[PDB]
DNA sequence: ACTAATAGATTAGAGCCGTC
RNA sequence: UGACGGCUCUAAUCUAUU
């Protein structure tokens, strides 16, 4: 076991730090922005709920543990941005109508509906409207949530209406022909104080988590306005990251059915996503997968000048060589490619003999140079608490195809751990190409209608 | 409900927790026993909890409270348990054939660590 | 609760009114609080008179002089009774008192 | 004259003093703070009246609920009142009101009279304030630069909360296999073995 | 040209005279807003390029090939791409609008 | 023929807001004719016109 | 000593009685039983210098 | 023909919790 | 879907033998 070192992250002029949460919150995003416009939609109570909330973020929002959970000042301190009550293009959705719509007995009709119903008003305000909505914000009430979401289920104590299938992507990709980004939100993620949901105590949240809680909340709302909060500095120049995770696109016929959204991120700190193909097993057919490698690869020759030198296809799944060999003489040239396979195969499980607290993140296991373990997920020496509460298990990481030093391949990894705009946390456990993947392959597969190029994670 | 100073099977509220592990035999890296682990819930301490998710609930707050050495002397005590002799575990193929596997998991050396700061 | 009526004044310009103020005031029996004859000395004249205007003054008598006015000291009383006449909400809580000629 | 002395609860307005202080020292300025300094001990008084009367150019005080009625902000601010007084420097003592539970009614008589920076509602626009303040005033200050902040943020604040370099053992859950029978075995059953004997 | 322009209306500029002809304190002395050398999208439609598709002589067909240019870019900008612009500054010269004229 | 309109309405679909420039509107000063004096007089425009 | 029957710390407030480290390391020491013996007149520095 | 296979060793969905 | 964990539950498939 030798230790992977825990990596870097920029931020503000740029200066290199290592927590996401405590970098910000004391230097600063990257690029400079001057303000935020919020098109926020929503209930007329659900106004009452993001409104007044929406000044605690630029409020000091403290914490009990400053060491496991790190500092907010605000969010003009933070983010160096203004973000007001301004801009509010507040789309009263009467509950009378979302009434007539949410109680019906369709499993995606009702959903069908219920988001069209959200987004045909969304669309027409970006269209003729007078707001520079950048971060549009659709407030979503509890009940819709608790009864239209997949295999939705109803119960029967107030049955007045009769007749993917999930709410959040249907929304998400029906705005790529709009290209609007927007932030959704449910149930008492903004409310948690007065929400007393089930019995007085919040259930959804606490306080303790609200110090970084609000950050999660605000760098979600953050990176989609066009900013770079934070971006890698120790991966190298002209490396091909290509992320791709195959997903079912049906749920009831054809099950070898499926496509792949492969992210290609960049070495200019550009996090690139790319439209993959339809392959129906479980493989991508050389007419599938020189069009991946021709496309995703391609974006090289104008983002940069010249082809990647190493191009590090991560995935979830194994290949074979139809796919391999199709990947050579496709495109790629006297440039490397090289097909890591990342996934938790088999629990390699570690337990520190002297001592309570469990194993530190960073451990990399050699069993062979094409193959190892990376322990992306522990106890952390700066927050001083263990990422994952549970004895955690790394990441298999072989090299199915190619050579290259594994241990060059395992830090690099663990280099695509902190870029997350999803969330504020000191490491993911997957490769952000790994990790983002699965929603815009969630997000490409909710409707069939859809000419996507490259497109940048903030509509997802 | 110990073995060598090691609580295997406690209680929780009213339901009774029970360390379990899974066994699959692997010839990678090399060849070996891997083990997992598990915690499984009795109503009486005889007859397992038939839902699911609510051993799945009480597994998720059974080990709150468990940390690191919690999961490895409970690991450890209960595979010393399948202990044969000394310090193996033969696995038995024939009358006469049989497969020792040792009682001790692997262990691994590490150079970087914490200073356990409380 | 506030009974004693603080009286506020600069240096031993006006000390030798105020005790003969004193002797007559607490002589008649007002609580009557001066930083010359009823400071607690050896111990902080900043805490103490804070302490006693934010809590234990009832009545803030301030006197008036060339002497009594500019003093950083002397303003430093007013600005904190002020304050508390705010949480008061009584304007005659500053009563100035114009004993120099 | 360059130091900054902030007055504050040991450990209650570390929250923001480590926001506050660390943006000081971030927009450049140089602060002195009980969390600024390891090795501390004899640091503690007379060498404060040094770095005070010879170093501290402004007082930056934190006011709130728990710096309110405290024997060593208390001390620290009667210091304040004295150092200002030698010097020509009325501006020197600059508090800022940070708890909410602190009503501005309740602030105590060293800083009534000195015009408060607002942090209550939003500590950007009180971090502004005090780099306008500054700039008006003419306070001695170098280049901005964040670096410092993060040196004291990880030789300070991250000292005990790095890696070291030790040995140490960890158990997994791997129990190797030691030996193997010495021969497998094909036995040649033809039909005599049953078709559907179900040999598990 | 917009590095001179850009920045040049952020400073009070003066003309002949301010009763007809008005002079203004400045874009953020004026407008309250901020527009400066700040988000650039400098995105170069080099003249060989431009010239590759100039060269075309038939208007009918031309003239759309030179938009089409321009949208491609912009469009790809406002979706496959991270940089954010508020209002798109299309400078083109007036070599470009004399041919393409009607 | 002029590629005003169609540059636009090709951009409805997008609904991103394009200012259409031009380098003689832009570029007043460094533009000069073959007599020595520039046809568009912008410069005391330079008010109103940045307007 | 201090701890035991100190009582007050009437200190010759002179104009060389500060500088030294045994007079502070005296009201170092009162500093901290002053908080021990939660008191306020404790310290009374007598101003003797002209 | 592959009709059934019972194991290898991968492979997503996907609900459910815990609180970094 | 603020989220990151962890496991847990299903299903499918390639690879050889009734």
């Amino acid at each position: 076991l030798i230790y992977i070192e825990e990596p870097k992250i920029l931020f503000a002029h740029g200066q290199k730090c290592t927590d996401a949460r405590d970098g910000l919150a004391l230097f600063g995003p990257l690029n400079n922005l001057y303000g935020i416009k919020s098109g926020v939609i929503g209930t007329k109570q659900g106004l009452k709920i993001f409104r007044d909330y929406l000044d605690h973020i630029q409020k000091p929002i403290y914490n009990s543990n400053s060491i496991t959970r790190p500092m907010f000042p605000g969010f003009e301190a933070v983010f160096d941005c203004k973000w007001e009550s301004t801009g509010i293009t507040f789309k009263e959705v009467t509950n009378e109508d979302i009434g007539k719509f949410l109680y019906n007995s369709s499993t995606h009709k009702r959903t069908y509906d219920l988001v069209s119903l959200f987004i045909d008003k969304i669309i027409s305000a970006n269209k003729n409207e007078d707001e520079n909505v950048d971060v549009w914000f659709v407030i979503v009430p509890d009940e819709i949530y608790k009864y239209c979401r997949p295999n939705s289920v109803l119960p029967k104590e107030m049955v007045q209406t009769k007749a993917d299938a999930q709410f959040h992507d249907q929304f998400k990709a029906r705005l790529l022909k709009h290209t609007i980004p927007t932030q959704i939100f449910r149930e008492s993620t903004l409310a948690w104080r007065d929400f007393k949901n089930a019995f007085g105590l919040p259930i959804r949240d606490f306080s303790k988590i609200e110090g970084h809680l609000a950050w999660t909340i605000s760098t979600a709302a953050f990176y989609k306005a066009g900013g770079k909060p934070w971006k890698l500095s120790d991966v190298r120049n002209g490396v091909c990251y290509l992320g791709l995770v195959y997903k079912k696109v049906e749920k009831s016929k054809n099950p070898r059915n499926a496509c792949c959204a492969a992210q290609m991120f960049l070495d200019n700190g550009d996090g690139t996503v790319f439209k993959g193909e339809v392959g129906p097993q479980y493989h991508l057919e050389p007419k599938e997968a020189k069009a991946l490698l021709s496309q995703s690869l391609q974006s090289y020759k104008e983002q940069i000048g010249e082809y990647p030198k190493e191009v590090f296809i991560h995935a979830k799944t194994r290949f074979n060589h139809q796919e391999w060999d199709a990947f050579l003489e496709v495109t790629p040239k006297e440039t490397n490619l090289v097909g890591v396979t990342i996934s938790k195969t088999k629990p390699l499980k570690l337990y520190k003999t002297e001592g309570d607290y469990t194993i530190l993140r960073g451990n990399a296991y050699v069993v062979n140079e094409r193959s190892a373990f990376l322990w992306t997920v522990g106890y952390v020496p700066k927050i001083q608490t263990a990422l994952s509460m549970e004895v955690p298990n790394p990441l298999f990481i072989e090299i199915n195809k190619g050579e290259a030093d594994i241990k060059q391949v395992l830090k690099d990894i663990l280099s695509l751990t902190k870029l997350n705009y999803n969330a504020c946390i000191f490491a993911d456990g997957e490769p952000v190409t790994l990790r983002f993947a699965d929603k815009i392959g969630e997000i490409l597969t909710a409707s069939t209608d859809i000419k996507t190029p490259p497109l940048a994670f903030k509509y997802y | 409900d110990k073995f060598e100073k090691t609580m295997l099977v406690g209680k929780q509220k009213d339901k009774n927790w029970h360390f379990a592990i899974s066994g699959a035999s692997k010839l990678y890296p090399f060849p070996v026993l891997m083990i997992s682990s598990h915690i499984f819930f009795t109503a009486d301490g005889k007859k397992l909890i038939d839902s699911s998710s609510v051993q799945h609930s009480s597994r998720r707050r059974q080990g709150k409270n468990w940390w690191n050495n919690t999961w490895r002397t409970k690991l450890l005590a209960f595979i010393k348990y399948l202990s044969d002799d000394d310090t193996s575990f033969y696995l038995e193929m024939g009358s006469e054939e049989k497969v020792f596997v040792s009682n001790e998991p692997v262990k691994f050396k590490g150079n970087v660590s914490y200073n356990i700061p409380e | 609760m506030r009974n004693k009526i603080f009286i506020s004044h600069a240096t031993p310009d006006d000390n030798d009114f105020t005790r003969w103020l004193a002797l007559k005031l607490i002589g008649l029996g007002y609580e009557v609080w001066c930083d010359i004859l009823f400071l607690d000395k050896g111990v902080d004249f900043w805490s103490n008179i804070e302490k006693v205007i934010r809590e234990d003054t009832c009545k803030f008598l301030l006197v008036s002089s060339s002497y009594s006015n500019q003093r950083e000291g002397v303003l430093k009383e007013l600005a904190v009774a002020a304050k508390v006449k705010k949480q008061l909400k009584d304007d005659k809580f500053i009563i100035p008192l114009a004993i120099d000629e | 004259r360059n130091k900054i002395f902030i007055s504050h609860a040991t450990p209650d307005d570390n929250d923001f003093t480590r926001w506050l202080a660390l943006k000081l020292i971030g927009l450049g300025y140089e602060v002195w703070c009980d969390i600024l300094f390891l090795d501390k001990g004899v640091d503690f008084w007379s060498n404060i009246e040094k770095v005070i009367r010879e170093d501290t150019c402004k007082f930056l005080l934190v006011s709130s609920s728990y710096s309110n009625q405290r024997e060593g902000v208390l001390k620290e601010l009667a210091v304040a009142a004295k150092v200002k007084k030698q010097l020509k420097d009325d501006k020197f003592i600059i508090p800022l009101a940070i708890d909410e539970q602190l009503s501005y009614d309740d602030i105590n008589i060293d800083i009534v009279r000195l015009n408060a920076i607002d942090f209550k509602m939003s500590w950007a626009r009180g971090l502004k304030d005090i780099l306008e303040a500054f700039e008006k005033q003419k306070v001695p200050k170098e280049v901005a630069d964040a670096s410092k902040s993060n040196l004291l943020y990880q030789q300070i604040f991250l000292h005990d909360k790095s890696v070291i370099e030790k040995e140490e053992i960890y158990d997994s859950n791997w129990l190797s296999i030691l030996s193997f029978p010495e021969e497998l075995r094909f036995h040649e059953y033809n039909w005599m073995l049953p078709k559907r004997f179900d040999v598990r």
